[PDB]
């Protein structure tokens, strides 16, 4: 068999103290969405096709929210927590760089 | 949609039509086609002509 060989090794035991209080936090998941219209509040379109009006987070600047940018929104009642960089089509273009 | 909202004006700096060497006549006809049926839309309505679509 593979007899139970999983990456991590000897430093990941000290990581288990730090990573168990964060893993239970809802920091993650943030269902990744994408803005379709800033209405001078914000309109996101989920990538499941179902549209929602959300609002500002804990302390995000109103400059971060831009057109066609992806953002992460609270898993339950949708509200922008953390904006995220743009476009998820780049990835066939990062394997061409030597 | 989000492609059309980006296409929207962003104010691109003019290069000015006087710094474009030569081609005097091409600037006038372009001005005649696009710019002047917007501003002077009263003199097209008195005359009874339509504005050139493009």
């Amino acid at each position: 068999g593979v007899k139970e060989s999983d990456t991590g090794l000897a430093p990941s035991h000290l990581w288990d103290i730090m990573g168990d209080r964060q893993r239970l936090g809802e920091e993650h998941p943030l269902q990744v969405a994408r803005c379709t219209k800033i209405i001078k509040k914000y309109v996101i379109n989920l990538k499941q096709i179902a549209k929602f009006v959300v609002g500002l987070g804990e302390r995000v600047s109103p400059t971060d929210i831009e057109e066609g940018m992806r953002v992460g929104v609270d898993r339950s009642k949708y509200n922008i927590e953390l904006p995220l960089p743009p476009r998820i089509d780049p990835s066939v273009t990062m394997m061409t760089v030597e | 949609d989000s492609r059309v909202k980006a296409m929207e004006v962003d104010e691109k700096p003019t290069e000015t039509y006087s710094d474009v060497g030569g081609l005097d006549k091409q600037i006038e006809e372009l001005v005649e086609a696009i710019v002047l049926p917007m501003k002077r839309a009263d003199k097209f309505k008195d005359m009874g002509i339509r504005a050139p679509k493009g």
